[PDB]
């Protein structure tokens, strides 16, 4: 765990990468608010099941309390599943690749009421990403220090993964050519990342809380206590 | 318990 | 902008706005919070003037910046005068609240506890004030993807390691502890999202008076 | 709007 080096910390955790699911798009008919909020429910329902399975493979999470898993993936859920989003739909300008069959722009966005909104962040966010050239090894990092931080302070262990995937995250950049000085400001620009996916989760939470109190769309138990945890 | 618990047990 | 590491720490601290003071129930205790927000709001626009490079950007993205990320700067700023107040928040001199005090307040105990965590993470960490500077300009500057802020930024960051390295931090622990420092920014965005929620209810329910400024920047969020 | 002035 802690003993893990660089180079082996990052194969884990792209041996640990989820799959990229498949939605259930049928394109007979055209969106409704429901039908579209239907497919992204279930999208994320089914994605749910691979990142609990993805978490256990993260170093250190399983040396955790159950109630620790618990809280950090409560916590964590949404912006994991937005940064794999925006990761996915890096190389599509202009769309969200929610699915391989279900790649949206934000006139499609529109189709829910405040979605928009928040389409407009992930696809902001996507083009950072893509200007900074965010690599996959880099990306892995920070999904897992997504998973390890958003909730660390609702212990000391958690913090040595922390610091160890920092570690990691300096390697690669020494290892692709950075110069010491762009290593800790490339650092630094991935890590200001987090602080709006973490606002672009809790604007999604409470859009889902929305579509949830208005029936628009019937939630699955799963979905109901991830997001029952945001109180 | 939360349905999380349970499914982390599986595995 | 073209200032030495030493200098950006020089202007930032010479920037940092005045600590001002207050003058229970739920509608004196929102009183007296929202009234100390008001004030430090008028304080908070001096030093975002002052923030190097700041005020070359234009005056949309000044308001743009400014109105997303005034309660995270509120809040970073409370949390750090509470830095040496175990379980307590150090809202003002003459107003120095204990956690469960926050349950005059409905929906205020949980955020009184996420404000008391990052202070404690805070004291662990021993964070310096010129670290704590550095990370209030970053906020102001990151907060609202809503070149030269870039560049302003990695100034910033340049800062932050400078420190670490006069302070005798090996590389490996200058870019843990940087890691450690921005990882709580994302901590702080939270609990922004978090109080501009619960500031919204409490202006619904139309029990205190909000100023409008507060009421302006509480607007820009939705 | 007060921001925009208080800038200035
Ligand atoms: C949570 C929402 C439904 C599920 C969406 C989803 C679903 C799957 C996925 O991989 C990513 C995202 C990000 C945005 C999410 C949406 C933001 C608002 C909406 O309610
Ligand atoms: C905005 C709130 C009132 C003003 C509070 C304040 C007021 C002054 C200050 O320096 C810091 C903070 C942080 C938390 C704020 C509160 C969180 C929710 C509450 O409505």
């Amino acid at each position: 765990a802690l003993s893990l080096t660089a180079d082996q910390m990052v194969s884990a955790l792209l041996d640990a990468e989820p799959p990229i699911l498949y939605s259930e798009y049928d394109p007979t008919r055209p969106f409704s608010e429901a039908s579209m909020m239907g497919l992204l429910t279930n999208l994320a329902d089914r994605e749910l099941v691979h990142m609990i399975n993805w978490a256990k493979r993260v170093p250190g999470f399983v040396d955790l309390t159950l109630h620790d898993q618990v809280h950090l993936l409560e916590c964590a859920w949404l912006e994991i599943l937005m940064i794999g989003l925006v990761w996915r739909s890096m190389e599509h300008p202009g769309k969200l690749l929610f699915a391989p069959n279900l790649l949206l722009d934000r006139n499609q966005g529109k189709c829910v009421e405040g979605m928009v909104e928040i389409f407009d962040m992930l696809l902001a966010t996507s083009s950072r990403f893509r200007m900074m050239n965010l690599q996959g090894e880099e990306f892995v990092c920070l999904k897992s220090i997504i998973l390890l931080n958003s909730g660390v302070y609702t212990k000391d262990h958690i913090h040595r993964v922390l610091d160890k995937i920092t570690d990691t995250l300096i390697h690669l950049m020494a290892k692709a050519g950075l110069t010491l000085q762009q290593q800790h400001q490339r650092l630094a620009q991935l890590l200001l990342i987090l602080s709006h996916i973490r606002h672009m989760s809790n604007k999604g939470m409470e859009h889902l809380y929305s579509m949830k109190c208005k029936n628009v769309v019937p939630l699955s138990d799963l979905l109901l206590e991830m997001l029952d945890a945001h109180r | 318990h939360k349905x999380l618990h349970r499914x982390l047990q599986d595995s």
